RNA sequence: CUCUAACUAUAAAAAUCUCUCUUCUC
C-alpha cells in the first residue's frame, strides 16, 4: 500500500543530533489533530509546516 | 538478521486446524465464573485431549472474578482438574499478589515483618500462607521514621502465626478462600495487633499449596452451579 | 463480558533482542512467538524499538487470524542475576500491541527478582571498560 | 552478448546466496550488479559492507573484483535488489564458489554457442539450459552425462540440429576430465616361485582390461605393488582394481605365500 | 589528604558491610558507599498513555507502576551522569538538589 | 498563614618525544 501521511508541525523542540544539524518537532496529524508525535527532521522548519511521513507508529529519539 | 550456520545436528500444515477452545469454569465462590477460553490441540484417539487438559495451571486476576477494582493488585490460580466436554472446571490452585502492589507497599523508613506458616485445612489439603505487614507512623508522630524494635516484631510474627493456624484448621480452602475473599483476616490480625504496634497493610500474600489429598468428585462439583 | 478472547502479550525486553510470544491464559499453548531479531538485519538493533515494532504488527496480525481479540501484557525484562531493567524495546513493542486493533487487560511486570543472586558475572572488579 | 540469467526467473528470492562483481562506490554505499543472476543491480551499504570496522573501502570491496554476497530484500516490480556481505558464513562463500564455478562454466559453454551460431543467448537457454535444469537441476550433470551417457539429448528441443551438433562437439573438445585412482597392495610372498606368479597375474590383469580404460599394475617396491586407473566413469574402475585384487588374491592362495593390503583402492 | 571527612563510605561504626554488585559494570561495591537510586516510573509512559486508554478494558484500569533500586557503581555513577563533580565548598551539601519539581 | 508526585534512555581505536633556565637594588 501507500499509507503516506501527513502531520503538521505545532510547536519545534530544539536542535539535536552529533553534526547539529537535525532539529526535532511536535507533529499533530491532519486528522485527529489530538494524536500527536515528536519527530526528527532534517532541513529548515517552523510553526506550520507539513512533513509527509511514511511511518507513524515512530516516535523521535535524541540522535547522539 | 536471516543468518545461520545451519549446524543441523515440506510436511508443512496449519496447526490451528486441529485445535478448537474449552471454557473455563471458575468456582462458586466467586462471581464472575466464566473465565476465559484456552485452546488445546484436537482430540485423538491414541492420546486423548482430556488427559491432557487436567494440570492445567489458569491464572487470572481477583478483581476479574469478581467485578469490583478493590481485587485489583491480587491474582488467583486456578487448576484444571474435571473436564465436562467442551467446557472443564478449575478448583482453587493458589493465590499471589502483584509484584507492583508488592513493591508499592515496601517502601523505605518502615519494618516490614514477615509471618510464614505451614498448616492443614480442616480436609487433609496441606496449604502454606505468607502474611506481611508494616509498620504505621501514628496521626500524631513528629517522629519522622517508624521502626519497630524486634520484641515487638517476634511478637507481631507470633500473633499472625496463630491467627492463622487458626483460621486454617477451623475451615477448608473452599470456606477458607471464600474468607480470604472479603480478606476479613486482614482485619482481624490488624486487630490482634493494635495494641502492640499499629501495623498498616496487613496483607495476606501468595497463599501456596503443598499437597492434595486424593481426588474428591462430590465437592469439586459441588463446587460448580 | 463480550465474549472477549482473552490471551497473554508476556513480553521479554532484554538489553538484546526483545521478545514477543502470545499465549493463551493458562499458558502452556504457544502461538506466534516472532521475535526481534527475526525481523531487523543489522544483529545490533534487535533491542530497537522498530524491531519489537515489527515483531508486534506480526504477533497482532497472526493473533487476528486465530481469533484473539484482546491481550494480557506480561512485561519480562532480562531478570535473574542480570541487570533486569526492561529492555529498549519492550515499551514500543507494548505500544505497537495496542495500535493494531487489540484490545489491553492487565498489564503485568513478571520479572525475576531473586530474594538474592547466586553471583553475578563479572568478577569483583566487574566489566571494566 | 551474455543476459538471460542461469536460473528460470530474472529475479533473486528472499534469503539466497549469490556473488557479485563491484562496479562503483558512492558515499551511501555501492548499487552493482548481480552474477549469479543477470544483471540487476542492487545496493550494498557500507555498515553491512565490511566484517570488522570499516576503515576502508577500496582495501575491501576492490571494484571490478568478484565477492561474496547475500540479498535479503527484493524489489519486484521494476528491478531493485537490497543485498548483505557481511552476513557470509565461513561455509556460504565455499558453497558460493563451487555454485558459481559450475554456473560460469555453463554459461562460457553456451556463449561459445552463441557467439559461433550468432543466435542470442535467450533463445538458446530457453531451448536447452531450461529443460535440463528442469530434469536434473543443473546443466552441468547434464553434460558430463552426455560426455558418458548419450540420452539426454532425448526430448529436447534445439532450435536447429546443427546447433546440437556443434554443442556435442564442444563438449567433447573443452569437458575433457578420468580420476587417477590408485591402490597399494602389500606383497609378503617368500615362495617358491615368485615371478611367474606377478607375471601371470599382471597377464590375467592385462586380460580383462576394458578398451576404454587402462590397467596397468605399476612396479615401486618390491612389497608394494601400486595399481593406477583412469577412471573415465568414476565407478567402474573401483571394480576394476578390486577384480585385479581378487585376481592377485587367487594366485597367492596356492604359491605358498601371502600377502597384504595398505590402500584399498580409493580415488 | 582526606577529601572526603567521611570517607565516602558512610559506614562509621561498623568496620566491614556487605558488599552490592554493580548494575552496569558489576563491580563488588559496598552497599553504603555504592550510590543507590529508587527508579519509580510508569510502566508505559506518557507517550502511550492516550493509546493505552483508548485501547483497554476495564474502563478506568489504574495502570501499574514499576519500581527499582539501582545499585550503581561509582565509577558507573560518575560516567553514566547519576553524580556530578562538586566544588569542594559544595561537597559540604549532602540535601538532593532541591525538589526537581514542586 | 496550612502541604510528599513525576519520570528514563551513549561506554570502538589513540604508542613515544633530544637541549635550555638567566641579577633585583630607592
Ligand atoms: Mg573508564
Ligand atoms: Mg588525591
Ligand atoms: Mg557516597
Ligand atoms: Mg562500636
Ligand atoms: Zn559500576
Amino acid at each position: 500500500k501507500t499509507p503516506v501521511t501527513l502531520a503538521k508541525v505545532i510547536k519545534v523542540l530544539g536542535r539535536t543530533g552529533s553534526r547539529g544539524g537535525v532539529t526535532q518537532v511536535r507533529v499533530e496529524f491532519l486528522e485527529d489533530t489530538t494524536r500527536t508525535i515528536v519527530r526528527n527532521v532534517k532541513g529548515p522548519v517552523r510553526e506550520g509546516d507539513i512533513l509527509v511521513l511514511m511511518e507513524s507508529e515512530r516516535e523521535a529519539r535524541r540522535l547522539r | 538478521a536471516v543468518g545461520k550456520n545451519k549446524r543441523l545436528s515440506k510436511r508443512v500444515v496449519d496447526p490451528f486446524t486441529r485445535k478448537e477452545w474449552y471454557d473455563i469454569k471458575a468456582p462458586s465462590t466467586f462471581e464472575n465464573r466464566n473465565v476465559g477460553k484456552t485452546l488445546v490441540n484436537k482430540s485423538v484417539g491414541l492420546k486423548n485431549a482430556s488427559d491432557s487438559l487436567k494440570g492445567r495451571v489458569v491464572e487470572v486476576c481477583l478483581a476479574d472474578l469478581q467485578g469490583s477494582e478493590d481485587h485489583s493488585f491480587r491474582k488467583v490460580k486456578l487448576r484444571v482438574d474435571e473436564v465436562q466436554g467442551k467446557n472443564l472446571l478449575t478448583n482453587f490452585h493458589g493465590m499471589d499478589f502483584t509484584t507492583d502492589k508488592l513493591r508499592s507497599m515496601v517502601r523505605k523508613w518502615q519494618t516490614l515483618i514477615e509471618a510464614n506458616v505451614t498448616v492443614k485445612t480442616s480436609d487433609d489439603y496441606v496449604l502454606r500462607i505468607f502474611a506481611i505487614a508494616f509498620t504505621r507512623k501514628q496521626a500524631n508522630q513528629v517522629k519522622r521514621t517508624s521502626y519497630a524494635q524486634s520484641s515487638h516484631i517476634r511478637q507481631i510474627r507470633k500473633v499472625i502465626s496463630e491467627i492463622l493456624t487458626r483460621e486454617v484448621q477451623n475451615s477448608t480452602l473452599a470456606q477458607l478462600t471464600s474468607k480470604l475473599i472479603p480478606e476479613v483476616i486482614n482485619k482481624e490480625i490488624e486487630n490482634a495487633t493494635k495494641d502492640i504496634f499499629p501495623l498498616q497493610n496487613v496483607h495476606i500474600r501468595k497463599v501456596k499449596l503443598l499437597k492434595q489429598p486424593k481426588f474428591d468428585l462430590g465437592s469439586l462439583l459441588s463446587l460448580h452451579g | 463480558d463480550n465474549s472477549q478472547v482473552f490471551g497473554v502479550a508476556r513480553i521479554f525486553a532484554s538489553f538484546n533482542d526483545t521478545f514477543v510470544h502470545v499465549t493463551d491464559l493458562s499458558g502452556r499453548e504457544t502461538i506466534a512467538r516472532v521475535t526481534g531479531g527475526m525481523k531487523v538485519k543489522a544483529d545490533r538493533d534487535e533491542s530497537s524499538p522498530y524491531a519489537a515494532m515489527l515483531a508486534a504488527q506480526d504477533v497482532a496480525a497472526k493473533c487476528k487470524e486465530v481469533g484473539i481479540t484482546a491481550v494480557h501484557i506480561k512485561i519480562r525484562a532480562t531478570g535473574g542475576t542480570r541487570s533486569k531493567t526492561p529492555g529498549p524495546g519492550g515499551q514500543a513493542a507494548l505500544r505497537a500491541l495496542a495500535r493494531s486493533g487489540l484490545r489491553i487487560g492487565r498489564i503485568e511486570d513478571v520479572t525475576p527478582v531473586p530474594s538474592d543472586s547466586t553471583r553475578k558475572k563479572g568478577g569483583r572488579r566487574g566489566r571494566r571498560l | 552478448t551474455s543476459h538471460c540469467r542461469f536460473y528460470e526467473n530474472k529475479y533473486p528470492e528472499i534469503d539466497d546466496i549469490v556473488m557479485v562483481n563491484v562496479q562503483q562506490i558512492a558515499e551511501m554505499g555501492a548499487y552493482v550488479k548481480l552474477l549469479e543472476y543477470d544483471n540487476i543491480e542492487g545496493m550494498i551499504l557500507l555498515s553491512e559492507l565490511s566484517r570488522r570496522r570499516i576503515r576502508s573501502i577500496q582495501k575491501l570491496i576492490r571494484v571490478g573484483k568478484n565477492d561474496v554476497a547475500v540479498v535479503l530484500r527484493v524489489d519486484k516490480e521494476k528491478g531493485y535488489i537490497d543485498l548483505s556481505k557481511r552476513r557470509v558464513s565461513s561455509e556460504d562463500i565455499i558453497k558460493c564458489e563451487e555454485k558459481y564455478q559450475k554456473s560460469k562454466t555453463v554459461h562460457s559453454i553456451l556463449r561459445y554457442c552463441a557467439e559461433k551460431f550468432q543466435i542470442p543467448l535467450e533463445e538458446l537457454y530457453k531451448t536447452i539450459a531450461w529443460p535440463l535444469s528442469r530434469k536434473f537441476g543443473h546443466a552441468y550433470e547434464a553434460f558430463k552425462l552426455s560426455i558418458i551417457d548419450e540420452t539426454v539429448w532425448e526430448g529436447i528441443e534445439p532450435p536447429s540440429k546443427d546447433v546440437l551438433d556443434e554443442l556435442k562437439n564442444y563438449i567433447s573438445k573443452r569437458l575433457t576430465p578420468a580420476v587417477k585412482i590408485r591402490a597399494d597392495v602389500e606383497v609378503s610372498c617368500f615362495s617358491y616361485e615368485g615371478i611367474d606368479a606377478i607375471k601371470d597375474a599382471l597377464k590375467s590383469a592385462e586380460d580383462m582390461s576394458t578398451e576404454q580404460m587402462q590397467v596397468k599394475v605399476k612396479l615401486v617396491a618390491a612389497p608394494l605393488y601400486v595399481l593406477t586407473t583412469q577412471a573415465l566413469d568414476k565407478q567402474k574402475g573401483i571394480e576394476q582394481l578390486e577384480s585385479a585384487i581378487e585376481k592377485i588374491t587367487e594366485v597367492i592362495t596356492k604359491y605358498g605365500g601371502v600377502c597384504n593390503i595398505t590402500m584399498p583402492p580409493k580415488a | 589528604p582526606k577529601k572526603r571527612a567521611s570517607n565516602g563510605r558512610n559506614k562509621k561504626g561498623r568496620g566491614h558491610v556487605k558488599p552490592v554488585r554493580c548494575v552496569n559494570c558489576s563491580r563488588s561495591v559496598p552497599k553504603d558507599k555504592a550510590i543507590k537510586r529508587m527508579a519509580i516510573r510508569n510502566i508505559v509512559e506518557a507517550a502511550a498513555i492516550r493509546d493505552l486508554s483508548e485501547a483497554s478494558v476495564y474502563a478506568e484500569y489504574a495502570l501499574p507502576k514499576t519500581y527499582n533500586k539501582l545499585h550503581y557503581c561509582i565509577s558507573c555513577a560518575i560516567h553514566a551522569r547519576i553524580v556530578r563533580v562538586r566544588s569542594r565548598t559544595d561537597r559540604r551539601i549532602r540535601a538532593p538538589p532541591q525538589r526537581p519539581r514542586f
